[PDB]
Formats: C-alpha cells, sequence, structure tokens
C-alpha cells in the first residue's frame, strides 16, 4: 500500500486550462471516471442543506467533465461509438439541469437529480477503459 | 472563476493603492489612496469568508470592523488637515521637510 | 611610522564613524515620499 | 511538495478493532477524559504501509486542536473524543489509529504545485494525549 | 435571499435607463447653439472669475460629526434582527454601545460644534 | 441561495475592467474632484462585487458607510486645498515616477505569481465541515446578527469608545 | 459577566468619570482630575495585583488571554502610565491647551495598549493596535499652533495606516491559507487539515506580518518614522509613546510570533536578526552627529534600544523571556527618568539643543546628577542597572549559541557610550565666558520632582538587587 499519482491538479484554475496546455486522450479518461468517484460524495452535503458547496463543486467538476467528455469521446472504440456520444448528452443534461435545480434551491427536485446525474455518468466512463 | 479571478485583482488593486499613495503631493489624494488600499484588504478579505467558514462568518464581522476603523482615520485625518491648512495656506505635502 | 601608521588607524577607526554617520544621515532628509518609497523597497527585497 | 524524511519507532501494539466505522486500537489509558474544550496532543502520522509523513515531534510544543467541535478530521474526533461504540482517550492515553478514506479527506487531494497527501489515501496515526 | 435576478435584470434596465434617454434626446435633438455658451444661468452680464468660496469652516463639523454617529446603525442593525433570537445581553450590550455615543454627542452639543 | 448561470463570469469581467479604470483615474487625474468621483466610482463597484457573492451585508453597509458618508466628507475635504493643473506628460513628477512603477510592479509579480500556485478550489474541499453547518435554520441577516454578539463580546463593546476618542479629537482639532 | 476585564472596566469607569466633569462641573477640574486620574490608575493596579500567580484560563469566549506572562506585561504597561502623567500634566498645563481630553487620550491609549497584551483572537489584535494608534496621531499632534506638530502628523499617520494596512493584508492571507481560523492557539491544526502550510503563501503571510509588527516598534530598515515624530511632538507624549508603544508591541509580538508560528521558526529567526543587526547600528552611528536632546534620545534610547529585547526572541526556549521582562523593567525605569529631567530643564528654561545644558552642575547640582545618572545607566556601565539588564541578556543568548550578535551588541554599546560621556562631559563646566545665557537665568526652585526623584533611583538599585526580579520573570509559560 504505498502513496498515489496526484495527477495533474496542482493549480489554480488559471494556471491550468489556461497556460499550462496539455490533455492526451486515456488521461482524460482519469479525470471522467474520477468525477464519478468524486461527485458520489455530495450525497451527505445534499442531506444536510449546504447549498453553497452544492454548486461550487458542480461548476468545477462540470467544467472540468465539460471538456474531458469531448476529448475522451474521441479515443473510445471510434469503429462503434454513437452511444458513448448518445449519453454525453444525458450525463451534460441532468448536470445541467442539476445546475439550475440548485440555483433556486429546491430540494425534492436537487435530490430526485443527484441520483439520475450518477446513475449515468457510472455509464459515460463504462464505454470507456 | 469566481473564487480565483477576484483574488487575481485584490493585488492588482493594493498595488495602485500603494504607488498612489508615494507618488501623492496633495495631502487629500494620499487619504484617498489610503482608503483605497484599505478596501483592496477588505475585498482580499471578504471572498475567504465565502468559499469557507459558512457555520459562524468569521471574515464579514472582520470586514465590518475594518470600515468602521477605516471611517474613523479618515474622520481624524482630514480633521488634521484642517488644522494643517489653518497653519499654514497651503498642503503640499512633499514641501514640509522642516523636521529631518 | 608610529604616528602616520598605528595613529592614523586609531583614529581613522573613530574618525570614519563620524563620516559615515553625517553621510548616511544626509539621504532622505523629510519628504514624506521619500520615506514611503524607501520604506516598501524593503519591504519588496525582503520577499525573497 | 510531498514527502519528506523522519526516524521513530512504534512500541507495536494488539491487533486493531474495527467497530464497524475505522480502525481502533489501545495502547495506554491513564487518567481522564476530556469535554468539548481545546486540548494539546502529540501525533505520528503514516502512510497505509511504511511512509511517514508528518511528526509532532518534528516540530516544537505538540500541536493543540479543539476536540468536540468539528475542526479536524472526522476520524480523529472520533478516535480521540470517543465515537459511537468507542471509549474516549484518557488525559494522559496513548492509542493508535488506521483511518479509512472515508472518514478522511475523501478521494481528492490537497494540491500546492503538488498535492501533499496522495489522491484518495487512508492514512495511519499514533496519537498520545498530553 | 432565494434569488436575486430580479434585483440584477432591475439593475441592468434602471442602468440603461438613463442612457437610453440621453441617446434618445440626442438622436431628435438640434445641431444648433454654437452661440457664447461659456456662460451659466442668472449672471450679470458675462461676470467671470472668482475663487476661494468655501466656507467649509462652518459644515465641515457637520459632515464630521454625522461621519462619526453614522458607524452606529450598522453596529445596530446586526443587534436589532437579533434581539428575540439571543436573551437579554445582547439588549445591555447595546445599551452601553448606544449610551457611549449619547455622551459623545452631549459633549458634541456643550462644547460648540453644531452652530448656525 | 446561488447564482444564475454562466452569467456570472460576463458580469464579473465587467466589473474588473470597470473597476480597473476607475483606480487608473483615481490615481493617474490631477483634479482632486475627479479622483474623489473615480473613488466612489471604484467603491459602488465594489459594492457590487461584494453583492455577487452572496454576502449580503457587508455588500449594502460597504455601501452605506463609504459610498456615503467618506465620500461626502472627502468632497467638503477637497474645498480647502487650492492650486490644480500641475504638470503632466508621461510620469510627470520625478523619476520617482520610474521607481515607483519599477518596486510596485516587482510586487506585484511577486504576489501575482505566488498565488496561480495554490489550488484554492482544493483548499475548498479539505473544509468540507465548515461550510456544511448553517446552524439548521437561519438566514444571512442573523447569521451575523448573532454570530457578533455571542462570540465577539469584547471588539464590540470596544470600537464605541475608540468611535467616541475620535469624534472628541477630530472636534478638538478641526476647530480652530 | 466576568472579572478578567475588570482591570479595564476600572479605567473605562474612570475614563467616563473624566469625561463626565468637564460636561458637568465648571472650573474645579484643573488640579482635580490630575489626582482623580491616578485614583483610577493606582485602583487598576491593585486589581491587578489580585491576579498574581494565577491560571492560563482562557478568555470570554476565547477572546483576550490571562496568563502569568501577559498579566506581567498588562501591569507594566500601567505602571508606565502611572509614571508618565505627572510629567504630561504640568507641560500642558504650561501651554494653555485644554486638558481634560488630553489625559481622556492618554487614558484610552492606555486602555488599547492593556487590552492589546492579550488579544489571542486574530481581531481583537487588529482592533487593540488601533486603538492604540488611533489614539496616538492626536497626541502627537495635540498642539495645533505649533508648526512641527503638524508634519510629525503628515509623517505618522500616513506611515501608520500604510503599516497596519501591510499587517491586516498578512492577517488576510493567514486567515485564507488557514482554511479559516481566527483564534491565535487554534492555527496549527487548520493550517494542517488543510495540508497548505509548507507551501508558498505562509511564507508571504509571515513578512507582511513582521514588517507591520517591526513599524510598530521601529528597527532600523523601518525607523524612519520615528526619529521625526519623537521631536515634532511634545517630549511628554515622546516619552509616553518611547515606552508604552514599545512595551505593548514587544508584547503583542512574542505572543504573535510564537504561538502560530511554531514551523518557520528557521525562516523568521533569521529575519529578526537581520533587523536586530541593522537595529543597534543604524540607531547609533546616527545619534552620534546628533545636536536635538529629543532626537538623539529617538535615535539612542529607541532606534537602538529596540535591539537587545529582540536579541533573545530570537534565541528563546522559554529560558530567556526572563531576561526580556528583566530588561523591560530596566529600560522603563531608565529612559523615564532621563525624559522627567528634559522635562523639566526644558520648561525651566525653554531650549532643547544640546549645547545649552553647559553649566547646569553649578546652578542646579541635583538635576544635573540625577540626569547624568540615568544617561550613564543608559550607557551600561558597571555598578549600575543597565549593565545588568545587559549582562543577564547575553549571558543567556550566548548560552543559546548564536555569537554573530552579542558582539555586535557589545561593540554598540562601547559605541554607543560617546553621546552619553559627550553630554555628560557638557554638564560639568566652569567656562563662565562660554555658558549661554539660557542657564545663567534658571531659578531652581512636587509632581514632577518626586517621579523624576524616585525613578532615578530605580535605574541604580534593582541593577544590584535584581535576585527577587529574576527569581520572579522565570515563571513565564506563553
Amino acid at each position: 500500500p504505498p502513496g498515489t499519482v496526484p495527477r495533474w491538479g496542482t493549480r489554480s484554475y488559471v494556471r491550468e486550462r489556461f497556460f499550462e496546455p496539455g490533455l492526451t486522450t486515456e488521461e482524460a479518461a482519469a479525470r471522467i471516471r474520477q468525477t464519478a468517484e468524486g461527485m458520489r460524495t455530495l450525497r451527505p452535503m445534499l442531506e444536510t442543506m449546504s447549498w453553497k458547496y452544492v454548486l461550487f463543486y458542480v461548476r468545477l467538476k462540470s467544467k472540468y467533465l465539460d471538456l474531458d467528455l469531448t476529448t475522451a469521446m474521441a479515443g473510445v472504440p471510434e469503429p462503434r461509438r454513437p452511444e458513448y456520444v448518445l449519453v454525453a448528452n444525458e450525463l451534460v443534461d441532468n448536470m445541467t439541469e442539476f445546475d439550475r435545480f440548485v440555483r433556486t434551491p429546491k430540494v425534492y427536485e436537487s435530490y430526485l437529480y443527484y441520483e439520475k446525474t450518477l446513475k449515468s455518468l457510472d455509464d459515460v466512463a463504462e464505454f470507456l477503459g | 472563476m469566481m473564487f480565483e479571478h477576484v483574488l487575481f485583482l485584490s493585488v492588482y488593486l493594493f498595488s495602485i493603492g500603494i504607488y498612489g499613495l508615494i507618488t501623492s503631493r496633495n495631502m487629500v489624494r494620499a487619504l484617498i489612496c489610503l482608503e483605497l488600499i484599505l478596501n483592496s484588504i477588505n475585498l482580499n478579505l471578504v471572498t475567504f469568508s465565502d468559499l469557507f467558514d459558512s457555520r459562524q462568518l468569521k471574515g464579514d464581522i472582520f470586514a465590518i470592523f475594518v470600515i468602521a476603523l477605516a471611517a474613523a482615520e479618515a474622520a481624524i485625518g482630514l480633521s488634521i488637515l484642517s488644522s494643517i491648512h489653518r497653519n499654514r495656506k497651503s498642503t503640499r505635502i512633499n514641501q514640509s521637510n522642516l523636521l529631518n | 611610522f608610529d604616528k602616520g601608521v598605528i595613529d592614523g588607524i586609531t583614529n581613522g577607526v573613530g574618525l570614519a564613524s563620524f563620516c559615515i554617520g553625517e553621510e548616511i544621515k544626509y539621504v532622505g532628509g523629510g519628504r514624506i515620499s521619500s520615506y514611503l518609497f524607501f520604506f516598501l523597497c524593503y519591504v519588496s527585497v525582503f520577499l525573497f | 511538495a510531498r514527502a519528506a524524511l523522519e526516524l521513530h519507532r512504534s512500541l507495536c501494539p494488539l491487533l486493531v478493532s474495527p467497530r464497524e466505522l475505522e480502525f481502533l486500537q489501545v495502547r495506554d489509558p491513564s487518567f481522564c477524559s476530556v469535554s468539548m474544550v481545546v486540548t494539546q496532543i502529540h501525533y505520528t502520522a503514516r502512510f497505509p504501509d511504511g511512509t511517514v509523513f508528518d511528526s509532532s515531534y518534528k516540530r516544537g510544543r505538540p500541536l493543540t486542536m479543539r476536540i468536540g467541535a468539528g475542526k479536524i478530521l472526522r476520524g480523529l474526533q472520533q478516535g480521540i473524543g470517543g465515537g459511537g461504540g468507542v471509549t474516549p482517550m484518557l488525559v494522559g492515553g496513548k492509542r493508535k489509529l488506521m483511518i479509512p478514506p472515508i472518514l478522511a479527506y475523501g478521494p481528492e487531494p490537497a494540491g500546492c504545485f503538488s498535492e501533499a497527501v496522495f489522491a484518495q489515501a487512508e492514512m495511519n496515526f499514533c496519537a498520545l494525549a498530553a | 435571499l432565494h434569488e436575486y435576478d430580479i434585483f440584477w435584470t432591475f439593475l441592468i434596465i434602471a442602468s440603461l435607463i438613463p442612457i437610453l434617454a440621453f441617446s434618445i434626446s440626442g438622436l431628435l435633438a438640434p445641431v444648433s447653439e454654437g452661440p457664447e455658451k461659456l456662460s451659466s444661468y442668472e449672471s450679470g452680464i458675462e461676470p467671470m472669475g472668482g475663487a476661494w468660496v468655501q466656507f467649509r469652516i462652518r459644515y465641515y463639523m457637520f459632515a464630521l460629526v454625522f461621519v462619526v454617529f453614522d458607524v452606529e446603525t450598522v453596529f445596530l442593525y446586526p443587534w436589532a434582527m437579533s434581539f428575540d433570537v439571543l436573551g437579554v445581553s445582547v439588549f445591555i450590550e447595546a445599551l452601553i454601545f448606544v449610551l457611549i455615543l449619547v455622551v459623545g454627542l452631549v459633549y458634541a452639543w456643550r462644547k460648540g460644534a453644531l452652530e448656525w | 441561495m446561488d447564482l444564475p448561470g454562466p452569467i456570472h463570469e460576463i458580469l464579473m469581467l465587467f466589473g474588473e475592467f470597470i473597476l480597473l479604470l476607475g483606480g487608473l483615474g483615481v490615481v493617474l487625474l490631477t483634479n482632486p474632484i475627479y479622483s474623489a468621483f473615480s473613488l466612489g466610482l471604484v467603491l459602488v463597484c465594489i459594492s457590487l462585487f461584494y453583492f455577487l457573492l452572496n454576502s449580503y451585508f457587508v455588500a449594502v453597509a460597504q455601501l452605506l458607510i463609504y459610498v456615503g458618508a467618506i465620500n461626502v466628507l472627502i468632497i467638503f475635504a477637497v474645498m480647502f486645498v487650492n492650486g490644480s493643473e500641475w504638470s503632466k506628460d508621461k510620469n510627470y513628477w520625478t523619476i520617482g515616477d520610474g521607481f515607483t512603477s519599477l518596486v510596485c510592479i516587482t510586487f506585484v509579480f511577486s504576489l501575482m505569481t505566488t498565488i496561480p500556485d495554490t489550488s484554492w478550489y482544493g483548499i475548498l474541499w479539505t473544509t468540507r465541515s465548515n461550510q456544511i453547518v448553517e446552524q439548521g435554520l437561519i438566514n444571512n441577516v442573523q447569521q451575523i446578527g448573532i454570530h457578533l454578539a455571542t462570540d465577539f463580546y469584547l471588539p464590540f463593546e470596544l470600537i464605541s469608545i475608540i468611535l467616541l476618542v475620535s469624534l472628541i479629537g477630530a472636534i478638538t482639532m478641526a476647530r480652530q | 459577566n466576568g472579572s478578567f476585564i475588570f482591570p479595564e472596566c476600572i479605567l473605562i469607569f474612570g475614563l467616563i468619570l473624566l469625561l463626565m466633569i468637564d460636561s458637568t462641573s465648571d472650573q474645579k477640574d484643573r488640579p482635580w482630575f490630575y489626582f482623580i486620574s491616578s485614583t483610577s490608575l493606582v485602583i487598576s493596579i491593585t486589581a491587578l495585583l489580585f491576579r498574581w500567580r494565577e491560571e492560563p484560563i482562557i478568555s470570554f469566549s476565547g477572546n483576550f488571554q490571562t496568563n502569568n506572562f501577559n498579566e506581567i506585561f498588562q501591569f507594566l504597561i500601567l505602571l508606565c502610565s502611572t509614571l508618565c502623567i505627572p510629567l504630561s500634566v504640568e507641560y500642558i498645563e504650561c501651554t494653555e491647551m485644554a486638558i481634560t481630553e488630553f489625559l481622556l487620550f492618554v487614558l484610552t491609549a492606555t486602555l488599547g495598549g492593556m487590552f492589546l497584551c492579550g488579544a489571542n483572537d486574530l481581531i481583537t489584535i487588529f482592533v487593540a493596535p488601533e486603538c492604540f494608534s488611533l489614539c496616538s496621531y492626536l497626541l502627537s499632534g495635540y498642539t495645533k499652533r505649533d508648526l512641527r506638530s503638524n508634519e510629525a502628523t503628515m509623517k505618522y499617520l500616513l506611515m501608520g495606516g500604510a503599516s497596519s494596512s501591510i499587517l491586516v493584508h498578512g492577517f488576510s492571507w493567514l486567515y485564507g491559507s488557514s482554511g479559516g481560523e481566527i483564534e491565535l492557539q487554534e492555527i496549527v491544526n487548520g493550517l494542517i487539515n488543510t495540508q497548505m502550510y509548507n507551501s508558498p503563501g505562509i511564507s508571504i503571510a509571515l513578512i507582511s506580518i513582521t514588517v507591520g509588527l517591526g513599524f510598530k516598534l521601529s528597527p532600523a530598515p523601518f525607523h524612519q518614522w520615528t526619529p521625526d515624530v519623537y521631536e515634532g511632538s511634545p517630549t511628554p507624549v515622546v516619552a509616553f509613546l518611547s515606552v508604552t508603544s514599545k512595551v505593548a508591541a514587544s508584547a503583542s509580538a512574542t505572543r504573535i510570533l510564537d504561538i502560530p508560528f511554531y514551523f518557520s521558526s528557521n525562516e523568521w529567526h533569521l529575519l529578526l536578526e537581520i533587523l536586530a543587526i541593522l537595529s543597534m547600528i543604524l540607531g547609533n552611528l546616527l545619534a552620534i552627529t546628533q545636536t536635538s536632546m529629543k532626537r538623539m534620545l529617538a535615535y539612542s534610547s529607541i532606534g537602538q534600544i529596540g535591539y537587545v529585547i529582540i536579541g533573545i526572541i530570537v534565541g528563546d526556549s522559554n529560558d530567556g523571556y526572563a531576561s526580556m521582562i528583566t530588561y523591560m523593567l530596566f529600560y522603563i525605569s531608565m529612559n523615564l527618568g532621563t525624559f522627567a529631567c528634559i522635562v523639566l530643564f526644558g520648561l525651566r528654561t525653554g531650549t532643547d539643543n544640546i549645547r545649552d545644558y553647559a553649566g547646569l552642575y553649578m546652578k542646579d547640582p541635583f538635576l544635573a546628577l540625577s540626569l547624568a545618572l540615568c544617561l550613564l545607566s543608559l550607557g551600561g556601565l558597571p555598578p549600575l542597572a543597565g549593565f545588568f539588564g545587559k549582562l543577564y541578556l547575553f549571558w543567556c543568548g550566548w548560552q543559546a549559541g548564536l555569537y554573530f550578535l552579542v558582539s555586535i551588541g557589545l561593540l554598540t554599546s562601547v559605541l554607543s557610550i560617546y553621546y552619553y560621556l559627550k553630554i555628560i562631559k557638557l554638564l560639568m563646566t566652569g567656562r563662565n565666558q562660554e555658558i549661554t545665557p539660557y542657564v545663567r537665568n534658571y531659578r531652581r526652585s512636587n509632581s514632577i520632582e518626586l517621579s523624576m526623584t524616585v525613578c532615578v533611583i530605580a535605574s541604580t538599585i534593582p541593577g544590584i538587587s535584581m535576585n527577587p526580579i529574576l527569581a520572579i520573570a522565570q515563571d513565564t509559560l506563553f
């Protein structure tokens, strides 16, 4: 049980994505799978109404999973991959609505999507690997 | 870019606040730039107390106190300005070096 | 080689202070802008 | 940055008792409990297998924290003030912990241009109150 | 404290209002008035010249006492909101607070500050 | 509470570009009254920055106590400094202008390269219990309302005598 | 609901009484409040006498402090104010200025200094330096018809605004990097659960704090503001500042640098050293060339003497703080003595420059003797007190390894002997045709006499009776 690989955090979101240009295929396959076990930790923070992280985390993980899903999906099995693109629509509209139901804080719809937002993300990364 | 772009403007004000302070010639301009620096630090403070520390606000209270003390200082300095302009009939700052 | 050398040294050790004091005493000298300038220079260089 | 050097021993313990949430282990209970007040402990934190990344002894006075109000790792506040199914540590007590990665930083690191903690780690502690 | 989106839309709309009115006036306007146009209303033929018309000596004291006595209110508001929520300790604390500045105002009243 | 959406960064950049010109007007223009009015503009556009982030009191108060009292006081003050229209043309004053515009830029470079090396969005994850409480049911004028008097008792008791002493000193000094 | 502010609640009561009497009474005040304020001060000192040998118990919701070491300084500032007020009574009396609000300002500044000595809150330790600085631009300029007293308000307000600005910016950087924390003790936790401690950041919030600290107690690279103000303001407020400002600043610095900065020792121990090695040099050379008394005192007694106090803060394993307490206790007396003598002679004659102190030994020998004693003590000669002060400051500080700071200290002390002996030589003289017609018309001759004579023997006796003082100063853990 040794240490792990940081794998390109390291920046202040103006160094990353603006000044340290680099993103290789199968490397976005790390971010995609990471925001799955990542975004599955807000459940306690949706239980109690912490309406101030359920926005920042969603914005960041989205703006990260709104470029990888366009790079990673170019590098899945290209012979047969319309479904790997017929999933990004769902995995980026469920979240685009999640971001709506947190802006004017609701509970029923917010949590009804905080399950149907992760239930999909386990399938976008599924077609990857 | 909320949490990141604002701090990138704190320095970009603080620095200016110092420069106008040094190159100032009239007392009122120096006081203006001083107030500007205090507002820069205020802004650098508040955002930190919005990302985190929402259970018990520890920044907004400190921001309030900073604004109160800024108002007090801006009152006292101008009061001193009254008396200096009474003594000498010009407030050119850099032309009074009789204390050296 | 007694007055001109070792007396010279034991005075120049007490005379160079008389010059250095007044020399470094005549820089700045008022002009609060200069005070703040010389106060910022040290703050800036100390950041290393 | 990342790991640095240190040196110490461990005073080998008995087998840990997980108690359904964490990994608990006791070494020496001595004097008396502690309420929701400021405490003063000495730690020496490991990685899962062998590595040591910090130790209170690597500085001066062992650090002082708050046991009772959430200001520390949930694992610790459960394993020092006493969690559900675990007795609290005495004044001069001494315990050993293995922190699972859900009661810890979780699956994301703390970066400083180089994450000072391996992403999604689960560390160890040898906590001695004082 | 839920949605200030209406506030932001009202801000942008009511800030566009004045420039909109100015521009609408400018479009349907006369390109004329090349007259003197260098002197302002109710003036003795061309009167021109003069300065040092301040009388700041009096109004400056009013401005100062106001600037000092204003800070009371933005501290009272968090207290005025949290009276019943908390107990009665905040009552005594704010009483001490306000009484300090009542004494200050009494002083500013006795010694001549608020004048003609 | 939260913000509309991708309209956020638009207002962010807009306010930033306004505030930069405001500060440049504060520091460049020689006519002091123009400088004070540009300062007022700076302070209202920074009150809007305070309001964008969901901190409401420290925004509206800052708008009341500064964009009000302090600015009108400074306007009254500028009615006591006579003699304007100094030199111009690219660092009007002595070489001290260049020396400042150098050392200030060094200060900038230092802090402006220190900042974009700390993962703020990673310093937010390590604290997921601080902003996770909200006390159970509170709004953001009662948060400050109580947490100003439940633990910040001593500085609140203190500031009043500071205000009184400042008033007394100001009246005793300004009056001949 | 707490008696740990009662030492300051008494002061607040006296403040309110002093403000009331002018509102209600007509003219019976001048010698009345002169002792009514002393009543409040001595009553606060008696109240602080109770809390000797007490616990480190935390404050109101854990705000300012209550332990032994902090209580020492809390009493020391009161001591300074008690000795200083009788000086700053008759001086402003003989200027036809209003006296009530002057004593009010001095009392409020002392209150701010007393609250500052604790303040483990990160906000109280910010308002209190303002409660001590906002009541300082007033006193340091409270002679409006004069001209110099305006220069020593401009180039004091601008500087004390810029510096407090830098300090609070450092505080904001700390509050940010610390995951959100104010309580001084609870930073090394919070700066760990947020793993951003060893990173850049903290390295900036350390310098932006140390600089704002330095300015408040003026080591060399930021000393610029001190020599001017000390000449431009009235001599009593010069003394009041040059004692209580240094005491309060040195009381706040050790706590703000030892409690939340365990780790950064090797990176600020050096830093402070760079200040000290400069503070005891640039504050002496210029001191030689001076001709004014107040400005020479600013250079020597502050520009330098704020050196060997620091000379152990770097070299401290809690075996030295006793020596800092002892040296502060010596310095307060050996400085207030010479300031009392200077106020008295200046009032009696009407000059400040050195060249007028000639022949003063023949006209009035008691004052010349009681000034020479304090000056020599400042020089640090064996039988006096300053000698033992500097000695026990070095003996614990050479016992801690660092060598290239004790040698410089001894060397600059030898250097400092010069101007002391210069003014001393100017005292003893009898060349009748040399003494200016200032000491020649000196009708030689209560309060100032009492203060000067009870402050000068404390500059000779404790240096030989430092045994109980030392035994007392060893119980400081903060």
